[PDB]
């Protein structure tokens, strides 16, 4: 059936420039628009333009006259986004579509793109252990800084995953060029600091696997 | 040239429910209006182009009017996966512009966050950096600010905030704040304070720690 195959994710480095692919099977590319829409980790579908590939025809969102260029190559029934001298705000997730006025509507499955001049780094993983009030009530939470690494993702688990529920992982923001995500698990007061709760965070790229037992602060 | 103001951003429903999603151009769009379904983690698909005319596999439910310039999309009976963000596009002209999108969320009573701020591990001292979490767990609706303050001064940057999307099990919301300060600075100051304003408290719900009152 129709299927638009987009490249993996890609990294690059800022001002560096990257070519995604986005091929068409089950249809000829030129029997509709190709788009290529930008959609920033949780903000909205931006519409980059699109490319006749019948006839090279390209139109383009002012935004990005100059920061991208759309071309295709009927032959290999694929179109292409080149976005030229990198930033930070082209890190987002880059569907193309093919598409015009009609219900011939498809999708790629998207390419994620992340700008980020940082190598292959562990996160450092500190351990979580509370501001106090929270102590004399019914449970108390727990948490985890899974701090400047690379790249995505990880998986945080919580005594190594006997913990289950109560446990809300939240999603990495890079930053300064690398991700830190933060874990958090509630816990009745009875089973912490009385009993171990530590926090297994992996990072397979890094290969580090570490674990952290969250003991209390001086207080 | 044209922009598409899409409305509301955010719209909270529940199953069984009838609901309305407008998208107004800046221009006469003449019909040439689409509308787009985002579930979570997937690629749009179409519901409705041309104003009125549902896409394949588009249930009977969804409908779509409008003329010129104000376009709407209703869902008659919203099942359990007609949840997720809505975008209308025009295609009348260069550039086809989105709207903004519209996120339809489970609705569910109001619940105020459990917040939890977190000084510094002495681990991280030890490398010169310091970061003070907070984590506002469980809470809806999701409209929520969060606000550093180092000694009552407001602190902008070197806050990082990342959230979760509404729970599968509980429909709440849960957001993490950090503020990344050196170590410099973190010694060179003693209360940090998270606040939190959200719509169940007039008044924000604050955690504070001071670094050498322990």
């Amino acid at each position: 059936e129709v299927q638009l195959q987009q490249s993996g994710a890609e990294l690059v480095k800022p001002g560096a420039s990257v070519k995604l692919s986005c091929t068409a099977s089950g249809f000829n590319i030129k029997d509709t628009y190709m788009h290529w829409v930008k959609q920033r980790p949780e903000k909205g579908l931006e519409w980059i333009g699109r490319i006749d590939p019948a006839s090279g025809n390209t139109k383009y969102d002012p935004k990005f006259q100059d920061k991208a260029t759309i071309t295709a190559d009927t032959s290999s029934n694929t179109a292409y986004l080149q976005l030229s001298s990198l930033t930070s705000e082209d890190t987002a997730v880059y569907y193309c579509a093919g598409y015009d006025y009609g219900n011939f509507d498809y999708w790629g499955q998207g390419t994620t793109l992340t700008v980020s001049s940082a190598e292959t780094t562990p996160p450092s993983v500190y351990p979580l252990a509370p501001g106090t009030a929270a102590l004399k009530s019914s449970m108390v939470t727990l948490g985890c800084l899974v701090k400047g690494y690379f790249p995505e993702p990880v998986t945080v688990t919580w005594n190594s995953g006997s913990l289950s529920s109560g446990v809300h992982t939240f999603p990495a923001v890079l930053q300064s060029d690398l991700y830190t995500l933060s874990s958090s698990v509630t816990v009745p007061s009875s089973t912490w600091p009385s009993q171990t709760v530590t926090c297994n965070v992996a990072h397979p790229a890094s290969s580090t696997k570490v674990d952290k037992k969250i003991v209390p602060r001086n207080c | 040239d044209i922009q598409m103001t899409q409305s509301p951003a955010s719209l909270s429903a529940s199953v069984g429910e009838t609901v309305t999603i407008t998208c107004r151009a800046s221009g006469n769009i003449h019909n040439y209006l689409a509308w787009y379904q985002q579930k979570q983690g997937k690629s749009p698909q179409l519901l409705v182009y041309n104003a009125k005319t549902l896409a394949d596999g588009v249930p009977s439910r969804f409908s779509g009017s409008g003329s010129g310039t104000q376009y709407s999309l209703k869902i008659n009976s919203l099942q359990p996966e007609d949840f997720g963000s809505y975008y209308c596009q025009h295609f009348w002209s260069t550039p086809w512009t989105f709207g903004g999108g519209t996120k339809l969320e489970i609705k569910r009573a109001d619940a105020a966050p459990t917040v939890s701020i977190f000084p510094p591990s002495s681990e991280q001292l030890t490398s010169g950096g310091a970061s003070v979490v907070c984590f506002l767990n469980n809470f809806y609706p999701k409209d929520i600010n969060v606000k550093w303050k180092i000694d009552g001064s407001e602190r902008q940057n070197g806050v990082l905030n990342s959230w979760t999307d509404q729970d599968s099990k509980d429909s709440t919301y849960s957001m993490s704040s950090t503020l990344t300060l050196t170590k410099d600075e973190y010694e060179r100051h003693n209360s940090y304070t998270c606040e939190a304003t959200h719509k169940t408290s007039t008044s924000p719900i604050v955690k504070s720690f001071n670094r050498n009152e322990c």
